[PDB]
C-alpha cells in the first residue's frame, strides 16, 4: 500500500495516464483505510497481486525514462518511485544501479556527494536542492551528470597540481582514487613521450623508483582508505616502472616505439570545449573515449603482459563496435581483464552470469537495458546459454553492432523502439570444451573478436603483490612459490580436483595478507598460508609429497579455538580424534579467508558433524548468533532453486536460494547485520545447478538474476558444499572454492558407538542400565566381529562403518521396550537378556542384508566371538523367558472363500 | 547412370538427396543453353555445374572423377579403360601397375602421379573435362526456383557471401535467425510480407527449429519476381526433411582449396600503399588458410581464419597508414599486431603462435624486394604512381603467377613427408570411394 500510494495515491499528474488503474487504486485505498480503521478500533494481498499485473507497462515506461532502472526488480522499482519525499529508499539501491556507489550523502534536504563501496567519499561540485514535488528520475539524471562533472573537476585540478611540480604523496590525501590515477597516467605518458623524443631514460626511471619507494614508505603509516589508495597507485606505478625499464633496455628506437605503441596511453585533448570528452585513451593506434564514470578504489589488477595484450585486443574489437571474446581454461583472469579494461576506460562493467534459464526474451531485455544505459556488458559464461537462444540473439547482437557502427539513434528490439547510447558495448567470457555447455554458432562468433588466455603469468602477479605488502625478498619468494606450485602440479597423483592454477595463488596471497600481524611478513607467513590453503585439499600420499617439497624448495597458539571446538563436541557428544581435530582446524583456517567451501569425502565420513561442530565453535568464540540454511540442490529443480519467469504476464518469481539472499539483503528487523549466514548445498554438484553461481563464488559476489536483479553477497554470507564425489563437477566451480578432502573417516568405531549411545540416551535406574550396556559393548570382541563381518556378501552394499547406527538404535529400542520387566530379576539374568538383545541387534544390523546361510554363519561367529546367553537362529524373548519360533506358529485353518 | 550415381550420393549423406524434377529441369537447360554426342557432352557439363555446388570438396572430386570416367569409358577404347582403372587403383592403393602407352593426357596424369602429387592428380580430371564452374552467384542467378538452401560444416558461415550477392544485385536481404518462437512468428509475418510486396529473406540456423521447419516450411514451399528465400543449415546437424530439400536448390559452402584462387577471390572482393598493404594481406590470409587445413604438421589443432579477421586486419592497416603519414611505416608494429591481436587471438597453443609469427615476419618484411612465394617477387610501389596504376600492376603480377603442383609444400615451407602423407591419404579415400561407386 505504501508503494501504491507513492506511485498513484500521492503524486499529482500521474493519474491521467490510466483511469481504470486510478479507480482500482481508489477502491484499494478505501479497502485499506477500512482495514486500518478496523485494526485500530488474505484478500487484500490477492487484490494487490491482481492490480500489480496492470502495472507492468507503467514500470516499463518508467524504466524507459531512466534506463538504469532496468537493473531493478518490480518491487525495487515500486520502492524507488514511491519514495517521493523520504529520499532514503533510493540510497540503498545505488549498488544495484551503479555498482561502485553504496549510499548518498544528505544534508538539509539537499545532496552533497556519493560514497563508494570501498568507503571512499566523493564530494559533488554543486549541491543540488531537492524539491518536495520532484520525482526520482529527474534528480537521479542530474546526479548522474553531476558525478561525471565532479570526477572531471577532480581530475583537472589534480592534474594541474601535478603539473605545477608537487609530489604525489601529498596529492593522494586530497582527491579520489580515479582522479589521481588518470592524472598520474597522463603525466606518465607525457613524460615518456618527452623521454622518447631523446635517447635518455635512466633519469626518469630513477625518479619513478624513488617515487615508488616513497609511496611504499608512506604505505605503512597511512589510514585504511589511504592504504587502499596507495596500494592501487603502487600497482599503477609498478606498471609504470616496468614499462620504463622495458623501454630502457631497447637496443634501437624502432623497437622502443613499437613497445610504446603496444601499451595503453592516456592522452588529453587541448582544444575541445566539451569537458567530458577531453580525455581519450590510445593503444596500438586506436582511440577510445573516457566516460569519467565513478569507479571508487577497486582491487587493481597487476598489469601482466597477457593483461596488456588482452587490453589491446579489446580495444581492437571495440574500435569497430564489435564484441570482446575471451576463451580459455577456468581461473585465468578473463572477467577480471574485462573489468580492469573498463576501469581503465573509466566505467563500471556490468557482468551477467548466463544460464539455461536465459531465454530469448530475458537476454533481449538485458540487451535493451544495457544499450539504453550506455554501460559495458559482460556476458560471463556465454557457453551456458542454450544453442537455440544463442542463435536467436544473434540478430539482436548484430543489430546493436550495426546501430553503434552507423550511429543510429534508435534500434528496434523486443517489438519496441528504444534509444541506443553510443557508449555501450558487449563482451563475452566463455570456457570451451567443458561438459554440459553448448557451442556458439559461427554467425554469432563472427560478431565477437576471440582471444585466448590459456597461460597467465603467475610469477609477475605474485612478485608485485608481495611487493605491495612490502616483503623483503619478493623476486626469490615469488619464484619459489611458482616453482613449488609447478612441482606440486607435476609430482602428484592425477586426481580430478588437483588444480594449482592462479586462483589458488590468489587465495594463498589473500591468506598471507592477514597473518603479517602474527607470523611476520616473510618465509614463515608464506609457508603457513600455503599450508592453510593447499593442505586441506590433498590426499594421503600427496600430503607427504607436499611436505617433502615444502621442506625441499623452502628452507622452513590457537588454544582458544581448539578449546572452543572441544567444548562444542562435548556438548554435542563427539570425540576429538587426531583426524577430527585436524579437519576442524583445516576447515576453520581455510574458511577464514575463503567464503565458499566444498567438503568432499566418502558417504558418512564426517562432513556434517565437522561443519556443525565448527559452527558451534564459531558461536562460542566470536559471540555471533549463527543461522544456517541447508538446501539439497538436486531435490529441487533449477526453476524452484533460482527462480522462474511467469510467461503469461512476464513477471519474476523468486527461487529458494534467491529468497534467502533477498531476505538477508533486505534486513528488515536487524538480525542479519551481526550474524553469520551459511547456505549448505547438501547434494551432488551438478554443473547445471552450480555454474549459475559462478559470479557468486568468485570475487564478483553478485547473483545476476534473469530479470536484471543484481543481489550482492554480504561478507558474512558464506556458502558450503557437502558432497560425496566430484566425478561430474567441473573445474570452473572447483577452483572457486576452498576444497576440504576427507581421505579417511574422522571417527573410530568405539567413539562412534559411544556417541550414538549418548545420542540415544539423550533422546530418552538409568545409570545402571547405561553402565551395563557400555560394559557389554566390549571393544576387543567388537572390532574382531566387525572385521569378520566383511567376509559376508551383502546385497545393497553398505560399509560396516555405516551400520553401527542401526545396531545401536535397535539395541537401545529393545532395552527401552523390555525395561518394563527389568526390576524383578537378578543381575546375571539382566546381563544375559541385554547381551541376547544386543547380539540379535548386531546380527540383524550387520548380516541382516544377507542370505540365510550367511546369517547362520554370522550368528555362529557372534556366538563364538562373544559365558553369556547363546543366540540361536530362532531365539526370542516372550512375556522375560527365552524361547524359539517353534511354539509361536498359530494353527490356521482357512475357509474355502 | 548419372541418376543412379546421384542416388548413391544421396544414399551416403542426407543433404545429397536428388529428385527427378531437378534433373529434368537441368536437362531442359541443356537445350536452352556428331550431334547426339554433343547433347551428351553438354548434358555432362550442365549436370556437373548444377549439382557440384551441393557437395563438399571430397565429393566434388569424387563426382568429377566418376563423371569424367563415365564419359571417357563410353568414348574411348578398352586400353584407355585399363589404363584409367589401373591409375585409379594405384591412386587407391589397391592395384599397382604401370599404364600401357598408346594419347597425351594419360601421360600427363602419369607424370602427375609418378611425382607423388595427389591433389593435383585428382583435380586433373576436373580441369580437363569440365570447362565451367558455379559459385553461389551463378546458382542464384541461373535458377528458376525462388527457394534456396545452403549448408556448411560447423565453425564456418557463408552469410557474408549472400550479403555481398544481395548488395551486387541491388536487393534487400533480411536476416532472421531461428531458434525462438518470437523469431518464428516474425519470420512468418516477414515471409508473407515479402511474398506480397517483394524482397529477399534469409533464415539462419534452420536446424534449431526442426518442428517449425517440418510443418510451416514444408507446407509453404509445397504450395513475386523480386523474392527469394535462403536457409542455412549445418552439414553435421540433425537430418532435415527430404521433400523440402528436394524442393529447394542445395549449395554447400566451403573455403576455396586453392591458394592462388583464394588470392584472386580476396583481390576481386575489394593511396598506392593501401593497395600494396591489402595485396600483402590477401596473400597472407590465403597462405594461412591454406596452412590451416594441415592439422598435425601445418599447425597443432584445427583453426578457422574467416573474413572477419581479414576485415579487422585491413582496418588496422588503413589506420596505421593514415596515422603514420611520414612514410616510415611501422612494419614491426604491423607484424606484431597481425600475428598477435588480429590473427593470433584464436590461437591457443604456442608453437602455432610461433609459426604465425614466422609467417607474418615472412610476408610483412617491408623490403623493396619481397619474395613471398618461391615463384613471385612483389616489388614495393614507386613514389610517382597512382592508385589505379598500382592496382593494375598488382593484378598483372598476380595473373602471371602459376601455382605449382607441390604448392602445399614449397609455398608453405613445410617438410615434404607430411604433405605427401596427407595428399596420399586424401586421394586414397577419394579413389577408393569412386572405385566402390563405379562397380555398381
Ligand atoms: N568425531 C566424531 N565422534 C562421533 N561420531 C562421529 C564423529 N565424526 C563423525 N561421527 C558420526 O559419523 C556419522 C556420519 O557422519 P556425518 O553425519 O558427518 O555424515 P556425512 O558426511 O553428512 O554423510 P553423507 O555424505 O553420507 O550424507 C554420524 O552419525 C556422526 O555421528
Ligand atoms: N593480474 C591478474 N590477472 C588475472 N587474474 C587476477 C590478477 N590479479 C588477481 N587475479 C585474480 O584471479 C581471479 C581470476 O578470475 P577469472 O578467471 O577472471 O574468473 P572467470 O573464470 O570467470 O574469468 C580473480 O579472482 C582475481 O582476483
Ligand atoms: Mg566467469
Amino acid at each position: 500500500w505504501l508503494d501504491l500510494y507513492g506511485i498513484l495515491g500521492e503524486n499529482l499528474d500521474i493519474q491521467n495516464f490510466l483511469p481504470l488503474e486510478t479507480s482500482k487504486f481508489k477502491s484499494l485505498t478505501s479497502e485499506y483505510k477500512m482495514i486500518t480503521t478496523r485494526a485500530f478500533q488474505k484478500l487484500t494481498i490477492d487484490s494487490l497481486k491482481m492490480i500489480k499485473s496492470s502495472l507492468s507497462t507503467f514500470l516499463e515506461r518508467q524504466r524507459r525514462q531512466f534506463p538504469r532502472f532496468y537493473f531493478l526488480g518490480n518491487d525495487d522499482l515500486l520502492k524507488i518511485i514511491g519514495s517521493g519525499k523520504h529520499h532514503d529508499q533510493v540510497s540503498k539501491f545505488m549498488k544495484k544501479m551503479f555498482g561502485s556507489i553504496e549510499s548518498i550523502i544528505f544534508f538539509e534536504d539537499s545532496i552533497t556527494g556519493v560514497r563508494s563501496v570501498e568507503g571512499e567519499v566523493l564530494n559533488l561540485n554543486e549541491k543540488i536542492e531537492l524539491k518536495d514535488s520532484i520525482q526520482a528520475q529527474e534528480w537521479l539524471n542530474i546526479l548522474d551528470t553531476e558525478i561525471k562533472l565532479s570526477v572531471f573537476t577532480q581530475f583537472r585540478d589534480c592534474l594541474g597540481q601535478l603539473k605545477d611540480g608537487t609530489d604525489i604523496e601529498v596529492v593522494v590525501s586530497k582527491y579520489i582514487f580515479q582522479a589521481i590515477l588518470l592524472s598520474a597516467q597522463v603525466m606518465w605518458t607525457e613524460l615518456v613521450e618527452k623521454c622518447l623524443q631523446t635517447n635518455e631514460f635512466s633519469k626518469y626511471w630513477k625518479e619513478v623508483d624513488m617515487k615508488i619507494k616513497g609511496l611504499l614508505d608512506k604505505l605503512n603509516k597511512s589510514s585504511d582508505n589511504v592504504k587502499k589508495k596507495i596500494e592501487a597507485l603502487l600497482v599503477e606505478y609498478l606498471h609504470f616502472n616496468n614499462v620504463i625499464g622495458q623501454l630502457k633496455n631497447c637496443s634501437t628506437k624502432e623497437e622502443a616505439r613499437l613497445l610504446w605503441a603496444k601499451v595503453q596511453k592516456f592522452y588529453q585533448k587541448n582544444d575541445t570545449l566539451d569537458d567530458l570528452n577531453s580525455v581519450f585513451i590510445s593503444q596500438s593506434g586506436y582511440l577510445l573515449q573516457y566516460k569519467f564514470e565513478y569507479i571508487g578504489i577497486p582491487e587493481r589488477l597487476i598489469y601482466t603482459p597477457l593483461l596488456l595484450v588482452g587490453f589491446a585486443t579489446l580495444t581492437d574489437s571495440l574500435h569497430q563496435k564489435y564484441g570482446g571474446c575471451f576463451f580459455g581454461p577456468a581461473g585465468t583472469g578473463k572477467t577480471e581483464t574485462v573489468k580492469a579494461f573498463g576501469q581503465n576506460l573509466g566505467r563500471v562493467v556490468v557482468v551477467f552470469n548466463c544460464d539455461d534459464s536465459f531465454d530469448y526474451q530475458v537476454l533481449s531485455r538485458l540487451l535493451v537495458g544495457i544499450t539504453q544505459i550506455g554501460a559495458w556488458g559482460c556476458f560471463d559464461e556465454f557457453n551456458r546459454l542454450d544453442e537455440k537462444v544463442l542463435s536467436a540473439v544473434s540478430a539482436n547482437i548484430q543489430q546493436i553492432q550495426n546501430g553503434l557502427q552507423v550511429g543510429k539513434s534508435h534500434i528496434t528490439l523486443l517489438e519496441e523502439e528504444t534509444p541506443l547510447s553510443p557508449h555501450t558495448a558487449v563482451f563475452i567470457t566463455l570456457n570451451p570444451g567443458y561438459n554440459g555447455r553448448s557451442e556458439l554458432p559461427e554467425n554469432l562468433k563472427k560478431s565477437f573478436r576471440e582471444f585466448s588466455m590459456k597461460s597467465p603469468q603467475s610469477g609477475t602477479i605474485a612478485e608485485m603483490i608481495l611487493q605491495i605488502m612490502g616483503f623483503e625478498d619478493s623476486k626469490s619468494l615469488a619464484s619459489k612459490i611458482v616453482h613449488f606450485l609447478e612441482l606440486l602440479s607435476s609430482k602428484c597423483s592425477s586426481m580430478n580436483h588437483y588444480h594449482f592454477g592462479l586462483r589458488t595463488l590468489k587465495g594463498v596471497l589473500r591468506n598471507c595478507s592477514p597473518l603479517v600481524s602474527e607470523f611476520g611478513e616473510g618465509e614463515k607467513t608464506v609457508v603457513e598460508s600455503l599450508k592453510r590453503v593447499i593442505l586441506p585439499s590433498l590426499g594421503d600420499t600427496d600430503e607427504l609429497v607436499f611436505k617433502d617439497e615444502l621442506s625441499k624448495i623452502f628452507d622452513s597458539n590457537s588454544k582458544a579455538i581448539v578449546q572452543c571446538l572441544k567444548d562444542a563436541g562435548q556438548r554435542s557428544g563427539f570425540s576429538m580424534s587426531e583426524e577430527f581435530l585436524k579437519k576442524c582446524m583445516q576447515f576453520y583456517y581455510m574458511q577464514k579467508t575463503q567464503q565458499a567451501l566444498i567438503l568432499v569425502g566418502k558417504a558418512g565420513c564426517g562432513k556434517t558433524a565437522t561443519w556443525k561442530t565448527v559452527i558451534d565453535a564459531m558461536a562460542i568464540f566470536d559471540g555471533h548468533a549463527n543461522v544456517v540454511y541447508v538446501i539439497d540442490t538436486k531435490v529441487l529443480t533449477k526453476e524452484s532453486l533460482y527462480g522462474s519467469m511467469l510467461k503469461a504476464t512476464l513477471e519474476w518469481r523468486d527461487g529458494l536460494f534467491t529468497s534467502i539472499l533477498r531476505r538477508v539483503n533486505d534486513d528488515i528487523t536487524g538480525t542479519f547485520k551481526n550474524s553469520r549466514i551459511w547456505v549448505v548445498f547438501d547434494s551432488d554438484l551438478d554443473p547445471e545447478y552450480v555454474e549459475a553461481m559462478n559470479s557468486v563464488l568468485d570475487d564478483n559476489k553478485i547473483l545476476t538474476l534473469p530479470n536484471g536483479e543484481r543481489l550482492p553477497i554480504p561478507p558474512n554470507f558464506r556458502i558450503l558444499f557437502e558432497t560425496d564425489n566430484l566425478d561430474h563437477t567441473t573445474p570452473a566451480t572447483i577452483t572457486r572454492c576452498g576444497l576440504l578432502w576427507f581421505s579417511t573417516d574422522v571417527c573410530s568405531i568405539s567413539s562412534k558407538i559411544d556417541h550414538l549411545l549418548n545420542k540415544s540416551y539423550e533422546a530418552l535406574e538409568l545409570d545402571k542400565l547405561k553402565d551395563l550396556i557400555s560394559d557389554s559393548f566390549d571393544m576387543a570382541s567388537l572390532t574382531n566381529i566387525f572385521t569378520c563381518s566383511n567376509d559376508l556378501v551383502h546385497i545393497l552394499g553398505v560399509r560396516t562403518f555405516n551400520k553401527l547406527e542401526t545396531a545401536v538404535q535397535l539395541a537401545v529400542h529393545l532395552i527401552s521396550s523390555y525395561r518394563q520387566w527389568f526390576q524383578n530379576l537378578d543381575d546375571k539374568s539382566l546381563k544375559d537378556v541385554i547381551t541376547l538383545l544386543i547380539k540379535r541387534s548386531l546380527l540383524y544390523a550387520l548380516a541382516g542384508d544377507s542370505t540365510g546361510e550367511s546369517q547362520r554363519a554370522f550368528i555362529q561367529t557372534i556366538n563364538t566371538y562373544f559365558d553369556s546367553q547363546e543366540l540361536s537362529d530362532y531365539s526370542t524373548i516372550v512375556i522375560l523367558s527365552f524361547s524359539s519360533f517353534c511354539s509361536e506358529i498359530p494353527s490356521v485353518s482357512l475357509e474355502a472363500h | 547412370k548419372i541418376f543412379s550415381m546421384l542416388e548413391k550420393f544421396g544414399q551416403f549423406h542426407w543433404f545429397y538427396g536428388i529428385s527427378i524434377g531437378q534433373f529434368l529441369s537441368c536437362f531442359k537447360r541443356v537445350f536452352i543453353k556428331t550431334r547426339v554426342d554433343e547433347i551428351l557432352w553438354l548434358l555432362y557439363q550442365e549436370v556437373y555445374c548444377q549439382f557440384s555446388t551441393a557437395l563438399d570438396k571430397k565429393f566434388k572430386m569424387i563426382m568429377a572423377m566418376t563423371m569424367f570416367c563415365l564419359y571417357k569409358f563410353d568414348i574411348e577404347s578398352e586400353q584407355y579403360k585399363e589404363a584409367v582403372l589401373t591409375m585409379i587403383g594405384v591412386l587407391s592403393e589397391s592395384s599397382d601397375g604401370v599404364p600401357k602407352l598408346t594419347n597425351d593426357d594419360l601421360r600427363y596424369l602419369w607424370d602427375y602421379v609418378t611425382t607423388k602429387s595427389y591433389i593435383s592428380a585428382l583435380n586433373w580430371f576436373k580441369n580437363e573435362f569440365f570447362v565451367d564452374e558455379w559459385n553461389i552467384a551463378d546458382v542464384v542467378a541461373n535458377s528458376e526456383n525462388n527457394y534456396f538452401t545452403m549448408a556448411s560444416e560447423r565453425d564456418v558461415d557463408g552469410t557474408f557471401k549472400l550479403i555481398e550477392l544481395a548488395k551486387a544485385s541491388k536487393e534487400s536481404l533480411k536476416i532472421i535467425p531461428l531458434g525462438s518462437i518470437e523469431n518464428l512468428n516474425y519470420a512468418q509475418e516477414e515471409i508473407s510480407k515479402s511474398k506480397i510486396e517483394g524482397g529477399w529473406i534469409l533464415l539462419q540456423n534452420i536446424q534449431m527449429s526442426l518442428s517449425w521447419v517440418k510443418t510451416y516450411l514444408h507446407k509453404h514451399v509445397e504450395e513475386h519476381e523480386k523474392f527469394k528465400m535462403f536457409m542455412t543449415c549445418h552439414l553435421t546437424g540433425d537430418k532435415l526433411p527430404a521433400p523440402l530439400l528436394q524442393r529447394t536448390d542445395r549449395v554447400v559452402y566451403e573455403d576455396i582449396p586453392g591458394i592462388l584462387d583464394t588470392v584472386k577471390d580476396l583481390w576481386g572482393s575489394q593511396g598506392v600503399w593501401s593497395v600494396y598493404c591489402t595485396f600483402l594481406l590477401s596473400w597472407f590470409h590465403a597462405l594461412i588458410t591454406a596452412r590451416t587445413r594441415l592439422v598435425p604438421h601445418g599447425f597443432s589443432k584445427k583453426y578457422y581464419f574467416n573474413d572477419c579477421d581479414f576485415q579487422f586486419a585491413s582496418v588496422y592497416l588503413e589506420n596505421v597508414l593514415a596515422t603514420n603519414s611520414t612514410n616510415n611505416i611501422p612494419w614491426a608494429q604491423v607484424r606484431d599486431h597481425i600475428a598477435t591481436i588480429v590473427y593470433g587471438g584464436k590461437i591457443d597453443e604456442e608453437k602455432d603462435l610461433e609459426v604465425v609469427a614466422k609467417l607474418c615476419a615472412h610476408v610483412f618484411c617491408g623490403s623493396d624486394n619481397l619474395q613471398i612465394v618461391p615463384g613471385v617477387r612483389i616489388p614495393q610501389p614507386l613514389l610517382q604512381q597512382s592508385e589505379e596504376e598500382e592496382r593494375a600492376r598488382l593484378t598483372a603480377i598476380l595473373s602471371n603467377t602459376i601455382e605449382p603442383a607441390d604448392s602445399l609444400s614449397s609455398w608453405l615451407q613445410l617438410p615434404r613427408e607430411s604433405i605427401l602423407d596427407y595428399e596420399r591419404l586424401q586421394a586414397k579415400e577419394v579413389a577408393s570411394s569412386t572405385e566402390q561407386l563405379l562397380q555398381e
